[PDB]
């Protein structure tokens, strides 16, 4: 995503409004984000008690 | 050259052994990296044109071959708990249906693209 990121940036002005495009990058980057994030919490909660 | 050397080399995960599972995933991770990499370097010669051609279809179809080992691996790890019956003949199957796949692949789109 980081890399796309700079692919993509590497080619348009910079205007302060955020694009059709940043808007789609930025929730692509929210759900791997939140992916990551939850593996982190089904990791953390994962001895305690095996069910959730 | 390096599109399909590319492809091959993520056809070198079939030969490593289903239970490394960091090996098979980091393997097909980074060659996603690399054909994402590679991809945007050739689109740049040619000009923002809205239709395919027949650098970008290639491009394209062998990421998502690249992506499609990724997921096959995916689903064989899925696989390996649910029933090993399914999954033990998986790796032998893709050794055998990547190749001839790319193989017809690369001749329909050099015979269609040197007919024309
Ligand atoms: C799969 C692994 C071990 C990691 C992941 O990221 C890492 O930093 C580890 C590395 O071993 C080294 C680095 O090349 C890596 C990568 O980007 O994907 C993978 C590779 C291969």
């Amino acid at each position: 995503m980081t890399t796309i990121n700079t692919h993509l940036r590497e080619t348009l002005p910079k205007i302060p409004y955020v694009k059709a495009i940043d808007m789609y990058l930025m929730g692509c980057f929210v759900f791997v984000f939140m992916a990551l994030l939850e593996y982190a919490l089904v990791n953390y909660i994962f001895f305690s008690q095996p069910a959730r | 050259i390096p599109c399909t050397l590319i492809v091959v080399l993520s056809w070198v995960s079939f030969w490593i052994n289903k239970d490394a599972v960091p090996a098979r995933t980091s393997l097909g991770i980074t060659t996603v990296l690399t054909m994402t990499t590679l991809s945007t370097i050739a689109r740049k010669s040619l000009p923002k044109v809205s239709y395919v051609t027949a650098m970008d279809l290639f491009v394209s179809v062998c990421f998502i071959f690249v992506f499609s080992a990724l997921v096959e691996y995916g689903t064989l790890h899925y696989f390996v708990s649910s029933q090993p019956a399914r999954a033990a003949k998986m790796d032998s199957y893709a050794r055998i249906f990547f190749p001839t796949a790319f193989c017809l692949f690369n001749l329909v789109y050099w015979v269609s693209y040197l007919y024309l």
